[PDB]
RNA sequence: GCUUUUGGUCGGUGGAGUGAUUUGUUUGGUUGAUUCCGUCAACGGACGAGAUCCAAGCUGCCCAGUAGAAUUCAGAAUAAUUCUUCUCUGCGGGAUUCCUUUGUAAUUGCACAAGGUGAAAUUUUGGGCAACAGCAGGUCUGUGAUGCUCCUCAAUGUUCUGGGCGACACGCGCACUACAAUGUCAGUGAGAACAAGAAAAACGACAACCUACUUGAUCAAAAGAGUGGGGAAACCCCGUCACAUAGACUCACUUGGGACCGAGGAUUGCAAUUAUUGGUCGCGCAACGAGGAAUGUCUCGUAGGCGCAGCUCAUCAAACUGUGCCGAUUACGUCCC
């Protein structure tokens, strides 16, 4: 009775719990590049670090709620104000860079592919433990930490 | 009452309200909400201001000066940091602090001009009860942007620090000295 | 883009829609089926 | 203390040049085993008022408009 | 054992879709009550079940459609459709009674649903900029 | 708030013509006007029954001007 | 070969006063005729300001159109069509429709 | 366009005046209203107002395969059914001063208010329209729309005619707009949600408009290229905001100006020598730190903030036109300016 986002409140939580589960597995994939800009006119350095670490189960929660999408419309998650815009009025605009790169990471590692969204969808199970383990001092009640 | 007349501001205590002061009491908002942001069309009418909680009234009066401003939804996140600091400093509801902080705040007298065309002329007028709710809130959160504006080590304290004060009816407050000084340009006057 | 009533190539003609009807003006061209309504 | 809070009785008018103050009757509010009403005195108020307003006077006993 | 019923908030549309049964929780407009991001809109639309009868009256599955509006209006847009959702009911599937209790307690409570309060924009005109605002006038 | 001579006039010919309309009711007084009367809008019919039945009512105090056949 | 109809046309009672009126040869006839509701109505604004000169008080007309769309649908009657369309001679600026799908 | 945002204007017969002219068109009360009632040497009529209109709001009927919900049956993760709640639209309902308040005012009247009912409560709301007189108001650069009278072939005509200007740097003076300097997003890095009016295309030839998908991707960005349907109900992820995500800053001209700047590079196309830019990345040390007198415009989904298309458009929005989101304090007044 756990569905994808919906029990969760996956805003910073199913997806970070699912970004130790990506980094400290050997298993996924960081290409070589970091050094540029991920996101729409930022000359601001990609992050302070952990660039992919924010980016790929977004495109997978991307994908499960939004089912069919891709490198066009999935970067209407990316946001920004594109402004650094000199002396004119800003306009807003997304990144349709990275995304490949983005996307091919599932398109390893048991999540589909070149049409669809997953496989296993194991982002259920995988975070079937949030409300289970919180990391906050989740409260859950007395009986779960 | 199992929270269901009774509020919350999240989790607080609205029933043991009151205000102090004869004067501008009994017409003074006296809590029954839980978050300061309430849409309707609150004045259409003539004397329709004096319905909703103060703490719309001030979430409400809470942002002026607006750049790139969210207003109710910024200012009620600022009000959850507000009130709390301010009940554990006061140890009361910082509900009560609040109106007691109103009445405090604003001059009960004031001094305009009566003179007729262009004559500067001057005459003692006496405040009436809307105008010390209207001009506390103003003038209170007025005190904010000013403390608040370079100088701060103090995020949110600036609202805090003169609502402390002008419950305490301390002359720092900005609210207060303008109470004050105003009825120096009145009971000189008159 | 000079235009249909006249040799014009002037007072900028709308090209919305592709009806170019600016040369004598929208105005003083009409039938179309506009209105003024608002 | 320094509050004496009267009521308005009645609105007694428009009074003065921008639309601003408003002249009105105030019925002391005060009551005591020997009522004191002045009965009344008209005061000059600052700002919207109406029917039934408290108006607390820190300057009491003055006599109003008369002159101007 | 069903209604249904539609919140509106300037353009904001609820929907509010009606399944029963007692123990149940809600999903916000695609997501539960309990973990709506504002906290701020959370405890309003708490006020749909929280006040009035918070528990005595209504656990009902229910689900709610809203699109139309930016993210206020929306929340907004959903309690209406859950107070008319509800008072759908208990005039369908009860007496009288038990909804003049609630629907008056609504009525005391504000105009949680009674109507959309209906304002919309105002149309830009002319040369006036935005609407009512006029372009500005110099060397006067 | 206040009625045209239109509205004013053309109700005293009902009123005048017509007193199968009675009731203080400004809904029947309303459907009697507009099946007998052309305006060819709403809102003057919603004027006209209005003080078609100011009329009438006023008739009760005493008399009124376009005196009735009685 | 269930048929489809759009009929665009701006002008007052025409949009009616064929499907309303003219399918009532279809309609109450051989025919077994499926009516939806008309689609949409678009208003095409174009605004150009008054002044054929420079000097103005600053204003602008409105100038606006509106298009009614209505769809009517049907069974297959082969030739009758032909037929059904052309009973009925009545409209102007209304559109003839020559459809196929499914 | 303006006089002109107001409520004004005109005549016939009659009356007063030698006459220009005047009465009608008024004291008074009320209304946004020359709007009403009353009074009346005027009586009966014409315009303007109103009302018709247009859009927005609640609603009926029709209606859905180019709208979208309910349900059961089976399947992953603890495809059949019936409908009109939501959407579509033509024509209709609804609003009226309707009860109440012994209310204000008042034997009449015309009405007003606080309150009630209702989606809406007082020209419901925003507009379009709009008399009669005028202005040497603007246009001879809109137009085979026009009078003169200048030009008429090394032309003031024409040139997909060639090149240059219209746009230049004395910080000059001025109007309107965009940026913003904070710790109230505040700067920025990520993350969560959700909107709406609007557009899209080619003939005297054998597709030139948009946009979704996925490659460009073993290596920047914007680019390049291939496939796919739309003639428009092909589209819905816009920023403001939400985030405590335990993020980074951190008594400062500065982890806030984006100006000036020289180097590469992609792009529209006859040609860009700055066309322009999620293009990089250097310059930041250019002002700048709540703005002197003086000045602007509005009162409720309103200002303000935010942003999106459209129009011009091969290329370019700090412009205008319109849509939508966030959403305010102050007066519900006076005539002082």
């Amino acid at each position: 009775k756990i569905h994808r986002i919906g029990k969760r409140k996956g805003a910073s939580l199913k997806d970070v719990s699912a970004w130790r589960w990506i980094k400290t597995a050997a298993r996924h994939f960081k290409q070589e590049g970091k050094i540029f800009v991920p996101n729409c006119t930022e000359i601001m350095k990609s992050s302070h670090g952990r660039e992919r670490a924010p980016q790929n189960p977004d495109w997978y929660y991307i994908r499960c709620a939004a089912v069919l999408r891709a490198i066009y419309l999935r970067p209407g998650v990316g946001y920004g104000g594109l402004s650094k815009r000199f002396g004119n009025k800003k306009n807003y605009g997304s990144r349709p860079e990275h995304t490949v790169t983005s996307s091919t990471g599932p398109l390893h590692w048991a999540c589909k592919s070149l049409t669809k969204l997953g496989l296993v969808e194991p982002g259920a199970q995988s975070g079937q433990r949030l409300t289970r383990k919180g990391h906050k001092f989740a409260d859950s009640l007395a009986f779960q930490v | 009452m199992s929270s269901k007349t009774p509020k919350l501001f999240n989790k607080w205590s609205f029933e043991g309200l009151e205000t102090s002061e004869l004067a501008l009491r009994d017409h003074i908002s006296t809590t029954a909400a839980y978050v300061p942001h309430t849409s309707g069309r609150w004045q259409k009418r003539r004397f329709y201001k004096a319905r909703m909680p103060i703490v719309e009234r001030l979430a409400n009066g809470l942002m002026f000066k607006g750049r790139g401003n969210g207003r109710k939804l910024q200012a009620a996140r600022l009000l959850k940091h507000t009130l709390e600091i301010i009940h554990l400093l006061t140890d009361e509801n910082p509900l009560q602090v609040v109106v007691d902080a109103v009445s405090k705040g604003a001059p009960r007298e004031d001094s305009t001009r009566v003179g007729s065309g262009g004559v500067v002329r001057r005459q003692a007028v006496d405040v009436s009860p809307m105008r010390r709710v209207n001009e506390a809130i103003y003038q209170m959160c007025k005190g904010a942007r000013e403390a608040a504006f370079r100088n701060l080590k103090s995020m949110p304290e600036c609202l805090a620090d003169e609502i402390v004060n002008a419950s305490k009816g301390s002359s720092n407050s900005y609210a207060i000295k303008k109470k004050d000084e105003v009825e120096r340009v009145a009971k000189a006057n008159r | 883009r000079c235009c249909v009533i006249c040799s014009n190539q002037k007072a900028l003609i709308r090209k919305y829609e592709l009806n170019v009807c600016r040369q004598c003006f929208r105005e003083n061209a009409e039938h179309i089926g506009f209105t003024k309504l608002r | 203390d320094q509050a004496q809070v009267g009521l308005i009785i009645k609105v007694l008018g428009r009074t003065g040049s921008r639309g601003n103050v408003t002249q009105v009757r105030v019925r002391l509010m005060a009551e005591a085993g020997s009522p004191d009403y002045n009965r009344t005195i008209v005061r000059n108020v600052k700002g919207p008022c109406k029917e039934n307003d408290m108006l607390s006077l820190m300057e009491t006993e003055r006599e109003a408009r008369r002159l101007k | 054992k069903q209604v249904q019923t539609f919140g509106k908030k300037k353009t904001a549309i609820a929907v509010a879709t009606v399944t029963k049964a007692a123990q149940c929780n809600i999903k916000v407009n695609g997501v539960p009550l309990q973990q709506i991001l504002p906290d701020t809109l959370r405890a309003k639309i708490m006020e749909a079940i929280t006040v009035v009868g918070s528990k005595y009256y209504s656990r009902l599955r229910i689900d709610v459609a809203v699109h139309g509006g930016g993210q206020v209006s929306q929340a907004y847009a959903a309690r209406q459709a859950i107070a008319k959702g509800l008072i759908a009911f208990f005039q369908k599937y009860h007496n009288e009674v038990e909804k003049a209790a609630l629907k008056d307690k609504f009525l005391a409570y504000d105009k949680f649903l009674l109507i959309a309060d209906p304002r919309r924009c105002e149309p830009k005109k002319w040369g006036r900029h935005s609407a009512r605002t006029r372009f500005t006038k110099s060397y006067r | 708030k206040i009625r045209t001579k239109t509205v004013k006039r053309a109700s005293r010919q009902v009123v005048e013509k017509y007193y199968s309309k009675l009731n203080f009711d400004f809904y029947q007084n309303k459907r009697v006007v507009m099946d007998v009367t052309i305006a060819e809008s709403k809102k003057l019919k919603n004027k006209i029954a209005g003080y078609a039945t100011h009329i009438m009512k006023r008739l009760a105090r005493g008399p009124v001007r376009g005196i009735s056949l009685k | 070969q269930t048929v489809r109809l759009t009929i665009t046309s701006r002008n007052a009672k025409a949009v009616e006063s064929v499907t309303s009126q003219l399918l009532t040869r279809a309609r109450d006839e051989k025919v077994t005729i499926h009516g939806p509701v008309r689609l949409p109505t678009r208003t095409l604004k174009i605004t150009t300001r008054k002044t054929p000169c420079g000097n103005g008080t600053n204003t602008w007309d409105t100038f606006e159109l509106k298009i009614y769309k209505r769809i009517i649908d049907l069974h297959a009657p082969t030739e009758q069509v032909k037929k059904i369309t052309s009973f009925t001679m009545e409209s102007g600026v209304d559109v003839s429709i020559t459809i196929l799908d499914r």
